[PDB]
């Protein structure tokens, strides 16, 4: 019982980040580099991380941008459109916290105030050796996880 | 009926986010109404709270596909008012970076203008050039893209020393990257059929609604304000405008694929007359001394504290500065009031406009037209929305 | 010292093409379709 | 032993659909002057078991459909059928040997619309209604070329046998007199599955706004499908000499035939264009229907007048 | 018996698969032209269930009145698409 | 100068329009693409092998920030707050006061990471080169709360990389 649960935790984890299907948010200058570490040079793909994909297939949503008040409802509710188990990760200084429209009337200070943040890449832009970075960083903390673990004991 | 265009491509894309409320009868459709506005950002009244210096990089991030361009249109705006000149080096390496960046603009416009129709391989062969020249604006600013190089009074650094082979090596190659990229579109006859006779527009029409760029040319129209308003050393170069006969889809982007062609013969150019001499105005009470008089001298480290501060003050006066951006006339409305911080600072975009007649050129045409006609007209909403 | 600055080398940099060239390839029209049907022809045979 | 003959065809497909996608990310990667998938396994072999464990295991959309019972009817009928179609097929022996192969096999196609349909009611979407008929309207369309390019090629065979294609193509591959029907046919496969660049499913869904493990069934059910049309190509215009002494000599030619075409499927989605809705449209109705009409009338009165008619048997 | 066992098993595992997958009226406004392409495939298909039987039909000592009514019929099917072509059903505008 | 990019006529004798007709009805133009993409997939690709393998960069790349001291371990920054005026991103906070032995020293010396634009102005700014950027770029994190340094985070990312800062400073000195 206990054994089979953590290997299959193992499995199932490995499964999933083996297989990171991402939503991205072009929303604006991040989306670029983003857009490089599909080329290929880093070719994301070769990690499991297909290129296209749909917010319905989706594992994981790449906020690459700026997010605008009147953007925040939209990508709120591509959000809960995603199937579960499902990241977010949150690249460059807009998405992260503002960043250089910090104090404007009409930017959201930060993705966070809107949904659940896994990673946080620092970058204006991050390159995009500094995001696949991330992403492999996502792919240790899912690594990490323990559902059935977890949902054995309880 | 009523659609709406999504956001953006299921890959992933780098020019924004668009709500495109449509209306068709049929496969035909009867009216485009682009609701943007969800990438603005506030950059025109930030602006007004930053010194000079400080709202450079705002400029980066409008098009942020042509950062060096948009960098020098605000540069040679502040020049202006300053009544300053920057240094014959700098004016050089202004070109040399400027047609490097309309390189990095066309490849960003023409292949994700493909990707988007589905034709997805010339993207990735393309953007393996674009890694090399991003290595370029890395090697002089430190930046792959928010270079912050150039600025009012010339540019912050010189060109690290092996920099100039370097850009001869990626140049002596690049024309058969792009004759690669003809392969895949010129003659075919699928990227034929998606753009050929899409999206006409009459050569007065187009000047009524405010384009520039390709998209005056693409209709017959001589004008291209590198050669009839010059700046810079853009006079001492040679290179042909291509111009269109048609006034489609297909004829704008022969013509992004010939300037692409034009902008290598203008670096080798730059490359073969580059100058020596300094690289910013030489004149403290404009442009920062360099680091060693700074520590050295009384006057350096006065004005090197004051222009780190309160920065430069410009006299007062306005002045409307435009360049022959990637994507059209990109201008600047910069208005001082003789402090050291802008009073006003409009930003023309040349999107703005040419989103602006999405309608007009779209009547007539099928669903899949609107989405090669927002690829012709390379629209990036940072620069649209601000 | 001598000032040292990034400059291209005396006599400056070779060639550089840009003009497009697409090299023209294949048969006439006349080539194509006498060699497809005498594979037709053939085929029939 | 006749169970165990059709569990060795069944899931041998399932394998070799998980695989291709492999392939397919791999072959396209190299041609955009990448590598794919490579880290999940040695050359990317663990990488489609590492998609199928993550997409069974992903929670379901929990869409709320408009008739649970035709819902479930839709996945059930395009992967039932799709392991139908390799029954009769000779690589060299059938599992079946259906004296009416060819008309098996372009009854079991026809019915294969149903799923397309099935779904977009089971949508409850105005949106994906019209989808589903955008869809249901191409496909049909490039079934009318298929079955009359089918029909053409058998009167040099003279049998709805499958196995007699092998006969008619022992000194010779079909696709030296008929090349002008193997070119209409190959890219009439293209548009039947809906390929690049046909397809227009993948694309103006990726438009409009509004339009896992039910995914993958319906994923494995379309790449089958791309496979099979591929090996019927082989087997209709490649025909393999079959030794019946060394009847995997056979089998071995065939399979790489089969992989080569299913791998050109690859190449072709790599280099186009898509075309719009209208043009492929115009595509079968004005330009391959009166052509294959016309060859169809060709092909009739070929035989006929060089004396070359085939027999029944 | 052998057919009826090999559809038994592909459907039955394409139910098995399913279930493990899962658990373990007005006028829409789609326009006339897509029903005639519809309607078109249908008049199309039945044309080509009479075409169906060519490959047998050309063994008969008949050769010269078959092969006059399998022309006269491919020609119909040609002028029948000429039809709707020059009629217009063919355009998307 | 100017030239047309699509103004050309086809020929009209009876080779070039079967030329065409050719073209047509064989999809010649269509094989050539496809002998393009044919042609990558038997060159090598440009992918490289990360994080075994790195991009390339330059000694002037904006990376993570770091707070720099003097060969006797004394801090380099004294607290001038010019580094803080000319933030784009208003991304330093500063305070200071003279320190026991008189010194002028800071008591914070906050950077926002999620307000910075990775600019560079600050370490233009500096006088005494206390504040840099330097080139470590893989430090990103699973809080928010990771990304705002405090004078200790800044300090320690100074001990952390010196080593390879002053490296990079004593190559790209002379061009500023
Ligand atoms: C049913 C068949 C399923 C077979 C299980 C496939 C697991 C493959 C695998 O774990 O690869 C070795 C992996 C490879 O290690 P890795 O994926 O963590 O990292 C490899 C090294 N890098 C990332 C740098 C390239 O080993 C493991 O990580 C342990 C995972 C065990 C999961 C298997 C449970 C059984
Ligand atoms: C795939 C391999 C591609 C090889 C490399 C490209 C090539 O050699 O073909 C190009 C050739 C030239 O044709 P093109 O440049 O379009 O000029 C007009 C036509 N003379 O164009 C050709 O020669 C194409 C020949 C196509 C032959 C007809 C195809 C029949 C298909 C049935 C099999
Ligand atoms: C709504 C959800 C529905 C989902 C359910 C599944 C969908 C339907 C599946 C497809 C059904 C296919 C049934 C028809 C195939 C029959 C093929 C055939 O013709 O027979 C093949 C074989 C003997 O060879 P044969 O072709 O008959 O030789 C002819 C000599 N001129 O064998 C035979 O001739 C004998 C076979 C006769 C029994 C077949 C009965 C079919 C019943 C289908 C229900
Ligand atoms: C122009 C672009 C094309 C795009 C469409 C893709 C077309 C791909 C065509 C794939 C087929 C290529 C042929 C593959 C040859 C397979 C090699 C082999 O193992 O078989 C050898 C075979 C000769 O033997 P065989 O086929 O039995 O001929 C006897 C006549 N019945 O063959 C000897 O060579
Ligand atoms: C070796 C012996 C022979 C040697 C000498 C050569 C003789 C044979 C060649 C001459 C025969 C006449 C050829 C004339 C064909 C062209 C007719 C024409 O000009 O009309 C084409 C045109 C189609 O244009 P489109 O854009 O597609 O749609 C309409 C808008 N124009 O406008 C139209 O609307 C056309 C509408 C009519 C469509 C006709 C469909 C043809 C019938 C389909 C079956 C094909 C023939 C039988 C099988
Ligand atoms: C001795 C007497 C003998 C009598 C008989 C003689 C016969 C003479 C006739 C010989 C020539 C017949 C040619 C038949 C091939 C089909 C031709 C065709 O339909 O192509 C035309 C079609 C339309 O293209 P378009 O540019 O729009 O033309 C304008 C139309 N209004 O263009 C297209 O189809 C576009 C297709 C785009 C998608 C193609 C992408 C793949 C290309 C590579 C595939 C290669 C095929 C491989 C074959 C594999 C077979 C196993
Ligand atoms: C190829 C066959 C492989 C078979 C392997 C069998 C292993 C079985 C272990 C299943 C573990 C699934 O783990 C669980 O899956 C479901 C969806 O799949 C996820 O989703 C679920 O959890 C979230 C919150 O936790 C809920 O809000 C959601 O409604 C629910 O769908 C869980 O977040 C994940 O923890
Ligand atoms: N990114 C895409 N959606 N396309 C794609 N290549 N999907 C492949 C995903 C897949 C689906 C079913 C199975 I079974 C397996 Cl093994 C793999
Ligand atoms: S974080 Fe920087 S690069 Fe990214 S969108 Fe914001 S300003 Fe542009
Ligand atoms: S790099 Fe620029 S934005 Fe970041 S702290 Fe320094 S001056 Fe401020
Ligand atoms: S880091 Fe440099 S510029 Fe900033 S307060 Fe310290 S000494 Fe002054």
């Amino acid at each position: 019982g206990e054994y089979v649960v953590a290997k299959l935790d193992d499995l199932i984890n490995w499964a999933r980040r083996s297989s990171l299907w991402p939503m991205t948010f072009g929303l604006a200058c991040c989306a670029v580099e983003m857009m490089h570490m599909a080329a290929p040079r880093y070719d994301m793909d070769r990690f499991g991380v297909v290129f296209r994909a749909s917010p319905r297939q989706s594992d994981v949503m790449i906020v690459a941008g700026t997010l605008t008040n009147k953007m925040a409802p939209a990508l709120r509710k591509v959000y809960d459109q995603m199937p579960e188990p499902r990241y977010v990760v949150s690249m460059g200084s807009c998405a992260n916290g503002g960043g250089y429209y910090h104090y404007s009337y009409s930017v959201v200070r930060g993705c966070d105030r809107i949904v659940p943040v896994d990673i946080y890449v620092p970058g204006c832009p991050p390159t995009a050796e500094a995001l696949l970075y991330g992403i492999l960083q996502l792919q240790k903390k899912i690594k990490r996880e323990k559902r059935l673990r977890i949902w054995y004991r309880r | 009926s009523n659609l709406t265009l999504n956001f953006g491509p299921q890959h992933p894309a780098a020019h924004g986010v668009l709500r495109l409320v449509m209306e068709l009868s049929g496969e035909m459709v009867r009216k485009c109404d682009p609701h943007i506005g969800l990438l603005h950002r506030g950059t025109e009244k930030l602006i007004e709270y930053k010194t000079y210096l400080q709202a450079l990089p705002y400029f980066d991030r409008l098009d942020y596909v042509s950062m060096m361009c948009n960098e020098q249109a605000y540069s040679l705006a502040v020049e202006k008012l300053l009544n300053i000149r920057p240094p014959p080096r700098a004016q050089w390496i202004r070109v040399l970076f400027g047609e490097i960046t309309r390189l990095l603009n066309h490849i960003m416009a023409v292949t994700t203008h493909a990707l988007d129709i589905g034709a997805m391989t010339p993207f990735f062969w393309m953007f393996e050039e674009r890694e090399k020249m991003f290595e370029f604006y890395e090697r002089v600013s430190g930046a792959r893209m928010h270079a912050a190089y150039v600025r009012p009074g010339g540019v912050h650094q010189d060109l690290p020393l092996g920099l100039m082979d370097d850009i001869y090596e990626f140049s002596k190659n690049f024309s058969l990257r792009i004759d690669e990229l003809e392969e895949m579109l010129t003659n075919n006859r699928i990227w034929r059929n998606r753009t050929v006779d899409i999206g006409i527009v009459t050569a007065e029409d187009a000047l009524n609604y405010g384009f520039s760029g390709v998209m005056l040319r693409g209709s017959g129209i001589q004008w291209d304000l590198r050669k009839t308003q010059p700046y810079d050393v853009y006079d001492q170069v040679e290179f042909d405008v291509p111009i269109g006969s048609r006034g489609d889809c297909y004829d704008r982007y022969l013509c992004r694929v010939e300037e692409m062609r034009q902008s290598i013969r203008i670096i080798s150019q730059c490359l073969n007359k580059m100058p020596p001499g300094e690289i910013k105005v030489d004149d403290a009470k404009v442009s920062p001394p360099k680091r060693a008089e700074m520590k050295t001298s009384m006057e350096s480290l006065i004005h090197h504290f004051k222009l780190y501060t309160e920065g430069y003050q410009v006299p007062p006066g306005a002045t409307y500065t435009a360049i022959e951006a990637p994507k059209g006339e990109f201008g600047v409305y910069l208005v001082s009031d003789g402090s050291s911080r802008p009073y006003r600072c409009k930003i023309k975009a040349p999107g703005f406009a040419h989103l602006a007649g999405l309608d007009k050129m779209s009547k007539g045409h099928m669903l899949a037209d609107v989405v090669a006609i927002i690829g012709t007209q390379d629209i990036v909403f940072g620069e649209v929305d601000r | 010292s001598k000032v040292k600055q990034d400059m291209p080398p005396v006599g400056g940099y070779g060639p550089i093409d840009y003009k497009r060239n697409l090299p023209r390839r294949g048969l006439s029209g006349y080539s194509m379709f006498a060699v497809g049907i005498g594979a037709l022809l053939f085929g029939y045979w | 032993m006749f169970m165990i003959n059709i569990l060795m065809l069944i899931i041998p497909i399932l394998l070799a659909v998980a695989f291709l996608t492999l392939v397919e990310r791999k072959v396209l990667g190299y041609m955009q002057l990448r590598k794919g998938p490579n880290v999940v396994g040695p050359y990317g072999l663990l990488q489609p078991i590492a998609d199928a464990i993550k997409l069974f295991i992903k929670e379901p959309l929990r869409p709320a459909t408009s008739s649970a019972s035709m819902f479930i009817l839709a996945p059930i009928m395009a992967l039932g059928l799709a392991l139908t179609m390799w029954i009769p097929l000779p690589m060299p022996y059938p599992l079946i040997n259906m004296n009416l192969g060819v008309l098996f096999m372009l009854a079991m196609s026809s019915l294969a619309v149903y799923s397309i349909l099935w779904s977009g009611w089971a949508s409850n979407s105005k949106y994906a209604l019209i989808g589903a008929l955008r869809a249901v309207a191409q496909t049909i369309s490039y079934e009318v070329t298929l079955a009359i390019i089918l029909l053409s090629v058998l009167l040099m065979s003279g049998s709805f046998t499958l196995s007699t294609l092998i006969t008619t193509q022992e000194q010779m591959w079909l696709i030296l007199p008929a090349w002008p029907l193997a070119m209409m046919w190959f890219i009439s496969t293209l548009a039947e599955t809906n390929r690049a660049p046909f397809d227009l499913t993948e694309g103006e869904s990726e438009l409009v706004s509004g339009f896992a493990g039910p995914f993958a069934l319906f994923f494995m059910a379309e790449y089958a499908n791309i496979i099979m049309m591929n090996i019927f190509t082989a087997i209709l215009f490649l025909g393999t000499s079959h030794n019946p002494h060394m009847p995997e000599l056979y089998t071995i030619n065939f399979t790489i035939k089969s992989l080569l075409l299913t791998m050109s499927f690859l190449w072709i989605r790599a280099s186009y264009p898509r075309f719009r809705y209208d043009q492929l449209m115009h595509l079968l109705w004005k330009n391959f229907l009166p052509l294959t009409l016309a060859l169809c009338m060709w092909h009739v009165s070929l035989p006929i007048l060089t004396s070359g008619i085939p027999p029944q048997t | 018996m052998n057919l009826m066992l090999a559809l038994l098993t592909n459907f039955t595992l394409a139910t098995l698969l399913v279930i493990i997958a899962f658990w373990l009226s007005a006028r829409l406004p789609f326009s006339m032209k897509f029903f005639l392409v519809a309607i078109t495939f249908l008049l199309f298909d039945l044309e080509i269930a009479l075409l169906l039987p060519l490959p047998w039909a050309s063994q008969t000592a008949n050769l010269n009145t078959m092969l006059t009514m399998a022309l006269f019929l491919i020609i119909l099917l040609a002028v029948s698409l000429a039809y709707e072509w020059t009629q217009k059903g063919l355009e998307w505008t | 100068t100017y030239k047309y990019v699509n103004l050309r006529e086809p020929s009209m004798d009876m080779k070039s329009v079967t030329d065409r007709a050719a073209q047509t009805l064989l999809w010649t133009e269509l094989i050539r693409g496809l002998g393009m993409t044919l042609s990558y997939l038997f060159r090598e690709p440009a992918t490289i092998n990360y994080p075994f393998e790195k991009g390339p960069l330059s000694p002037r790349f904006r990376g993570e920030h770091a707070l720099r001291r003097y060969p006797s371990g004394e801090e380099r920054c004294i607290a001038c707050k010019l580094c803080e005026a000319v933030c784009p991103a208003q991304a330093i906070t500063i305070e200071a006061e003279p320190r026991a032995d008189g010194s002028r020293r800071t008591t914070r010396y906050d950077i926002d990471m999620t307000k910075c634009i990775y600019c560079g102005f600050c370490q233009e700014a500096c006088p005494v080169d206390a504040i840099v950027e330097g080139p470590n770029f893989e430090f990103s994190t699973e809080t928010h709360e990771e990304l705002l340094y405090n004078k200790e985070k800044l300090l320690n990312n100074g001990d952390k990389w010196e080593a390879e800062i002053a490296a990079n400073i004593q190559a790209d000195y002379l061009y500023r």
